[PDB]
Order: C-alpha cells, then structure tokens, then sequence
C-alpha cells in the first residue's frame, strides 16, 4: 500500500504459509530486534 | 554362534505426539466424463468430471 505517514489502513486477508503441527505451550511471543 | 547377522528392530508410539504427515497419492491416473466415485480423503469425489 503506497503510503507516506500515519495511515494504519488497508484491508486484505492472509494465507497459512506454515502449519507446524507442534501443539506446544504458547502464550509468550518475545519479539526482539 | 557369532557370525555377523545384523538386525534393526522397530517400534511405533502409543501416541506420545500425533502423526506428522499423512499418505500420498498411492493412486492411479486421471479419468474423464464418466462419473467415478473417487476419494481424496476430504473430497469424496462422486459425479462426472
Ligand atoms: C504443554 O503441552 C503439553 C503437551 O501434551 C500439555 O500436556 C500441557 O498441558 C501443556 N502445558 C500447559 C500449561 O498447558
């Protein structure tokens, strides 16, 4: 979406790139740089 | 008594972790224009193509 600044708009959808059939204890998502 | 005769014995789980990836197209080829009850395991194909 060609944008410049401060426009959190845009409407679309998503496909499952990967389904890792792990089924593990998941509630923490530390996202780091 | 001791000649080399090696064996690898196997075992499957009592489901400690469910299956990973399931069966492939153990299949024959395609068909056409004549209704064929066929199975995709999720798309029971019954009717003409
Ligand atoms: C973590 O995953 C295991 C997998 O069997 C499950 O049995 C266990 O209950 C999970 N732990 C929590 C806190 O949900």
């Amino acid at each position: 979406i060609n944008l410049v600044r401060d426009l959190p708009q845009g409407f679309s959808a998503l496909e499952p790139l990967v389904d890792l059939p792990i089924g593990i204890n998941i509630t923490r998502f530390q996202t780091l740089l | 008594g001791y000649q080399p005769y090696r064996v690898v014995v196997l075992s499957f789980e009592l489901l400690h972790a469910p299956a990973t990836v399931c069966g492939p197209k153990k299949s024959t080829n395609l068909v056409k224009n004549k209704c064929v009850n066929f199975n995709f395991n999720g798309l029971t194909g019954t009717g003409v193509l």
